[PDB]
């Protein structure tokens, strides 16, 4: 039986070949580069309703210290100590800024008055400070444009004899973070094909065998990234680099696989003696569907993403999912439109026996104790639980990026001379219905200042009773200088400047926060402000909502995974509980991963995960690992007919060998992303070369055959059986 | 019946099916192992909807024997 759909992709192989050869010019012609698209159109990382950032929108609107919640901070650094040399220098700095309306909305000058230079002075009096409020969001592309445009009028400004100037902030690591993600695409697509090559070099023995399948990937993975870039050049949709640098990866990746599929189901039809069209049918058979299967639940696992809040997870959603099913009709045509015309030249013959003893020995243990394994292997993948509880998400984003990176340059500044938490300051503004320009009101501000000062973690309280941050009439003309940048300027609101001891991105540091919610509103309690609205906003401010949003929301995307991929195995295989072992089994695995990747990072190599990792991995874990076990089930259906240990047995004698090819491929070519400058991108890529190697070697191999010996029957329910 | 015994067999040993004869002994005469005779024996029973116990198929060590025992039970 010839499917009609294999026959005309037969008929019109070569034309075939042609289309997507045609679109692959078509795109990056076009179109800029994937990457290029990126930065034109990245996405704010700070969620539009978190209360942290929309009170950083409140605290800069009152105080006309313009409206984005991207700051960033002008370093003087010097080998002595910053003489009257150095003021003139900074107040030259700090009016080219105060200029550029487009970039600089507002500088809070504080080191130009002697009143307040003391308090931003560093303590050995070697280095000094200064804000800056860019316009646009973090990460958006009219920051990094903010960003680069403060930095050259840094740079352009020829410093004093041993004067060095840096630029710091949330803002300019969020854009050189990004540039760092591009810069490194180059080496992480380089380093993975060579690897891959190697790999299916030694797997194939052919040289000529492996071109053509990188070949075909490399079509795979244009029209998929060519694509994604159409949408994103277009403003359809949101882009960041961990979208950029995921995607391609996944597509090299899964384009591998469905290449290794297409040619391992054929080469075995060859060994069993079929005819070169009889061998392409067979194949067509026996993969075309699951690959279709497969290709629709990373497609469809990764749109789970799109329900994630956090603009990180939301942003993977239709990239990745557009993505991958470009890679997967590129996988489904091309594929066997290639592998036809290879044939039609005698290239994809197998150079060597395709042994079958080594599984089939395998495949009779299992299924003649299936229960004996099914413990051993069950227990070995929750053993990786023993990581959960020491493990401690990490939120520094410095220390994931290299330490040359202008950003971290500049903290390096930071740390040479201020305690860590001076460059990560809270802002604490609270609003009432009347004017505060009274010794009244001025007491109860100094109540409020006086207990956040000893709230746990604090270490500088500066207030307009507090200039300098330590304890000390504010109608004095310096003063009302003072008071020009602590209160608002005619409002009813005030402000304070929170500095932590200890970097307020640990946990830690992020439970002070309710801390300081609670004393104030203590605080307020029992005097005629009682009644006046607080806003609080800052580094720590805006992690709490990334703590509770990033931990709530990885339930959703997970959760959302497993009724979407089970939901597409169902409908694959059409039975009940064939799709829930597909995917049972996967979910019962991410422990063993779990307990892998936190064991390599957090205790081997020392570095906490990043928050990101759990929630861009899991949804990789939970669909690749399930196509995997797709592909064995499938054979399951077509051998049974002899009975079901005798289909398992030789089932698992034909895909055994070609799993674990894949298996392989699919685990190196994401953990090759460790290469990469990002960090972050490493431990994600990581993460899932774990998981992914032990869902090959145990999950696919042990439990699934296993546990399908021991139900018998009911395995294919409701489907009848001999 | 003894032919579709005999092509499982050859299939599973690797064997044609007219080298192996009714005598023969799947271990010593025939070149199998633990693993061998245990996928034997659970394709016999799956082929003709048949079970044997452990006691059985340590017993069944030669073709001729499987051939009485699924005959007997047909």
């Amino acid at each position: 039986e010839k499917p009609f759909i294999a026959r005309m992709i037969h008929a019109f192989a070569v034309p075939i070949i042609l289309g997507w050869l045609a679109v692959c010019v078509v795109v990056t012609v076009f179109v800029p580069s994937l990457e290029a698209v990126g930065q034109e159109r990245s996405v704010s990382l700070s969620p539009k309703d978190a209360p942290s950032f929309e009170a950083m929108g409140r605290i800069g609107m009152v105080f006309k210290e313009g409206d984005s919640d991207s700051f960033a901070m002008v370093i003087i650094e010097g080998n002595q100590p910053l003489g009257d040399a150095a003021h003139k220098y900074y107040d030259g700095l700090v009016a080219q800024l105060r200029a550029d309306k487009k970039h600089v909305q507002s500088v809070q000058d504080l080191w130009g008055d002697p009143l307040t230079a003391a308090g931003v002075q560093s303590n050995d009096g070697k280095a000094a400070y200064v804000q800056l409020s860019l316009a646009g969001n973090q990460g958006t592309p009219l920051a990094n444009e903010s960003v680069e445009a403060v930095r050259s009028i840094v740079e352009s400004t020829p410093a004093p004899p041993g004067i060095k100037a840096y630029v710091t902030g949330p803002s300019a690591l969020a854009a050189d973070m990004h540039h760092s993600g591009d810069r490194s695409m180059a080496r992480i697509t380089m380093v993975t094909v060579a690897v891959i090559f190697i790999m299916l070099l030694l797997v194939y023995r052919s040289i000529i065998t492996v071109v053509l399948l990188l070949i075909t990937v490399g079509v795979e993975l244009t029209a998929a990234r060519g694509v994604v870039a159409v949408l994103g050049h277009s403003g359809a949709i949101g882009l960041t680099t961990f979208a950029v640098s995921l995607l391609t990866s996944l597509a090299i990746a899964a384009g591998t696989d469905y290449g290794i599929f297409i040619i391992g189901r054929y080469q075995e039809a060859r060994q069993a003696g079929e005819d070169k069209e009889a061998a392409y049918y067979t194949m067509y058979r026996g993969t075309a569907h699951v690959i279709l299967g497969s290709g629709l639940t990373i497609a469809g696992a990764t749109f789970c993403l799109s329900f994630a809040r956090m603009p990180y997870f939301q942003t993977l959603g239709i990239p990745c999912a557009v993505g991958m099913l470009v890679a997967v009709a590129v996988a489904l045509t091309l594929g066997p439109a290639v592998l036809h015309v290879g044939s039609r030249f005698g290239l994809f013959d197998p150079k060597r026996l395709l042994k079958v003893r080594g599984w089939r020995r395998v495949g009779t243990v299992v299924v003649r104790w299936p229960l004996p394994v099914l413990v051993a292997t069950c227990a070995i993948a929750l053993v990786g639980l023993l990581a959960l509880p020491g493990y401690k998400t990490s939120y520094n984003d410095r220390d994931y990026l290299p330490d040359f990176i202008p950003a971290n340059q500049g903290y390096a500044a930071a740390d040479r001379h201020f305690s860590q938490a001076r460059m990560k300051p809270e802002i604490l503004m609270i609003e009432s219905d009347h004017d505060m320009r009274n010794p009244a009101d001025f007491l109860v501000l100094d109540k409020l200042a006086k207990g956040i000062f000893r709230v746990p973690g604090i270490s500088r309280v500066q207030a307009i009773t507090r200039p300098e941050g330590t304890t000390m009439v504010f109608k004095n003309k310096d003063f009302q200088r003072a008071m020009k940048s602590f209160l608002s300027s005619d409002g009813h609101a005030a402000r304070f400047i929170i500095l932590h001891r200890g970097d307020p991105q640990s946990p830690e540091g992020i439970k002070s926060i309710d801390a300081i919610r609670t004393a104030a509103e203590e605080s307020l309690k029992g005097t005629p402000l009682e009644d006046a609205k607080i806003y609080l906003a800052g580094t720590a401010a805006v992690f709490h909502d990334i703590s509770e949003g990033a931990q709530w929301d990885l339930l959703i995307a997970a959760i959302s995974s497993l009724c979407l991929i089970f939901i597409i195995m169902l409908i694959i295989t059409r039975a009940f509980i064939a799709a829930a072992v597909i995917v049972g089994t996967v979910a019962l695995s991410l422990g063993a991963s779990f307990g892998l990747s936190v064991l390599l990072w957090q205790h081997i190599l020392a570095i906490h995960l990043h928050w990101l990792v759990l929630a861009m991995s899991v949804i990789v874990l939970l669909a690749v690992g399930s196509d995997y076990n797709l592909l064995l089930v499938s054979r399951f259906k077509q051998e049974i007919g002899a009975g079901l240990k005798t289909g398992i047995i030789r089932s698992m004698g034909g895909t055994g060998k070609v799993v674990t090819n894949a298996g392989l491929v699919f685990a190196v070519t994401m953990a090759s992303m460790a290469v990469s400058d990002l960090r972050v991108i490493g431990q994600v890529g990581t993460t899932i070369g774990l998981g992914l190697l032990f869902d090959t070697l145990i999950v696919r191999s042990f439990m699934t055959p296993s546990i399908a010996a021991l139900l018998g029957r009911w395995f294919w329910w409701p489907l009848r059986v001999r | 019946i003894e032919e579709r015994v005999k092509k499982i067999i050859g299939e599973q040993l690797g064997v044609k099916q007219e080298e192996v004869t009714n005598n023969a002994s799947f271990v010593e005469d025939l070149g199998a192992d633990s693993l061998d005779t245990v996928e034997l024996v659970m394709a016999l029973e799956e082929e003709f909807d048949t079970e044997i116990p452990d006691e059985e198929a340590e017993k069944i060590t030669t073709v001729q024997a499987a051939i009485d025992y699924i005959n007997g039970h047909q």
